[PDB]
């Protein structure tokens, strides 16, 4: 309920900001604090109360908070700022806790590059065993972020689907991966199926159809 | 200073119970809240529960609320996630952490992880990703091999035997709905070679001391 942007990036010594995005029964009415998170680690605290930051926390991170959103700078950004950023508030309606989606950012050391993706339809194999799995490969892309959608026909498809965590090639650019997982049936019964990737405001899709190799 | 230390994750079969524990260290814990806080492979941080320093307060995200019971004992300054009637969806690394004035996260744990699988060990499936009917010598080929429905992790890939190193991405394994691993490993190839050179990926699966080679080649298109 309460969203972020999924990436930003800027190089080293530059500023971003990271703003999410509530209502009036969370960010509007609540404490909202921010959380440098490295998967495999523990969250750490940035900033408290909006625009407090807690002992040993530089002043180049700061907060905002405005009506129904909230807002994290980043200043003299460095390397090991590269991490997932969540805004976390409470929600006066629910009674809970909700973080923001998360942010990752993206401290540039390489050349932005737009992803090549590579749609397989189901092998013969696969279907003779009772089983359509749809395989996008997405390669080569900077920074490593990319929301992946699907598509059968040109509805979204939501059920079925698991994408790995983009993670580094041999020539140092990104990959990730993404699966729709379809009965044969599911599979024979579109005209097409589409895996659509989004990367830095730009969308590459790929289109396969049953009757076509 | 202050420490926590989160134990009892594992393997669980959906639909069972486990009981995970937080072990408190360099504070007095009955004067705190404390949070279990989750994140799902490939998700964001998604909060769990809270418990007052007392616990006549709890409070549950909706996605775990009547399955999942938070409790403490401030005699043994332990925190408890009782899990009940666990599904797929609930596969996390675990963190507890301790509340700050109801304002605030403001330690953790280093976390325990939570696998929700009903498998058992199982060699994995091997099939061709082919090349593309569209190339065209004069170009390049993506090909690879999908390897599905293993378990437990890892799977190495090689191709041709060691010989093919360069161009390959052997991506990282995601655990479907079923409880079962899989994963794609790739191979950039010429395309003046698909006629002439063999391309064989090399699956091993340690743990079903399972090997598959496969050969991967051009469809008839
Ligand atoms: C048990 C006492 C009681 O009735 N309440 C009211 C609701 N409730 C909260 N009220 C205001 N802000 C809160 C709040 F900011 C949080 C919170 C936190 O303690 C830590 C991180 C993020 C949060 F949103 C939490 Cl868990 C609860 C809050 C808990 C305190
Ligand atoms: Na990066
Ligand atoms: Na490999």
């Amino acid at each position: 309920v309460v969203t972020q942007p999924p990436s930003v990036s800027a190089a080293p010594g530059q500023e971003v900001t990271i703003s999410c995005s509530g209502s009036s029964s969370n960010i509007g009415n609540n404490y909202v604090s921010w959380y440098q998170h490295l998967p495999g680690t523990a969250p750490k605290l940035l900033i408290y109360d909006s625009d407090k930051r807690p002992s040993g926390i530089p002043d180049r991170f700061s907060g905002s908070k405005s009506g129904t959103s909230a807002t994290l700078g980043v200043t003299g950004l460095q390397t090991g700022d590269e991490a997932d950023y969540y805004c976390g508030t409470w929600d006066s309606s629910l009674s809970a806790v909700m973080f923001g989606g998360g942010t990752k950012l993206t401290v540039l050391g390489q050349p932005k590059a737009a992803p090549s993706v590579t749609l397989f339809p189901p092998s013969s194999e696969e279907l003779q065993a009772n089983k359509a799995t749809l395989v996008c490969l997405i390669s080569d892309f900077y920074p490593g972020a990319v929301t992946v959608a699907w598509k059968a026909d040109s509805s979204p498809v939501k059920a079925g689907v698991e994408t790995t965590t983009p993670s580094k090639q041999s020539n140092n650019k990104y990959a990730a991966s993404s699966y729709l997982s379809l009965t044969p049936e599911q599979w024979k019964s579109h005209k097409s199926y589409s895996c659509q990737v989004t990367h830095e405001g730009s969308t590459v899709e790929k289109t396969v159809a049953p009757t076509e190799c | 200073q202050v420490q926590l230390q989160e134990s009892g994750g594992g393997l669980v079969q959906p639909g069972r119970s486990l009981r995970l524990s937080c072990a408190a260290s360099g504070f007095t814990f009955s004067s705190y809240a404390m949070h279990w806080v989750r994140q799902a492979p490939g998700k964001g941080l998604e909060w769990v529960a809270v418990i007052s320093y007392d616990g006549s307060n709890k409070y549950y995200a909706d996605s775990v609320k009547g399955r999942f019971t938070i409790s403490r004992d401030n005699s043994k300054n332990t925190l408890y996630l009782q899990m009940n009637s666990l599904r797929a969806e609930d596969t996390a690394v675990y963190y507890c952490a301790r509340d700050y004035d109801w304002q605030y996260f403001d330690y953790w744990g280093q976390g325990t992880l939570v696998t929700v699988s009903s498998a058992s060990t199982k060699g994995p499936s091997v099939f061709p990703l082919a090349p593309s009917s569209k190339s065209t010598s004069g170009g390049t080929a993506a090909l690879g091999c999908l390897v599905k429905d293993y378990f437990p992790e890892p799977v190495t890939v090689s191709w041709n035997s060691g010989a093919l190193t360069s161009g390959v991405h052997t991506f990282p394994a995601v655990l479907q709905s079923s409880g079962l691993y899989s994963l794609s490993s790739v191979v950039t190839v010429p395309s003046s070679s698909l006629g002439t050179q063999t391309y064989i990926c090399n699956v091993n699966h340690k743990p079903s001391n399972t090997k598959v080679d496969k050969k991967v080649e051009p469809k008839s298109c």
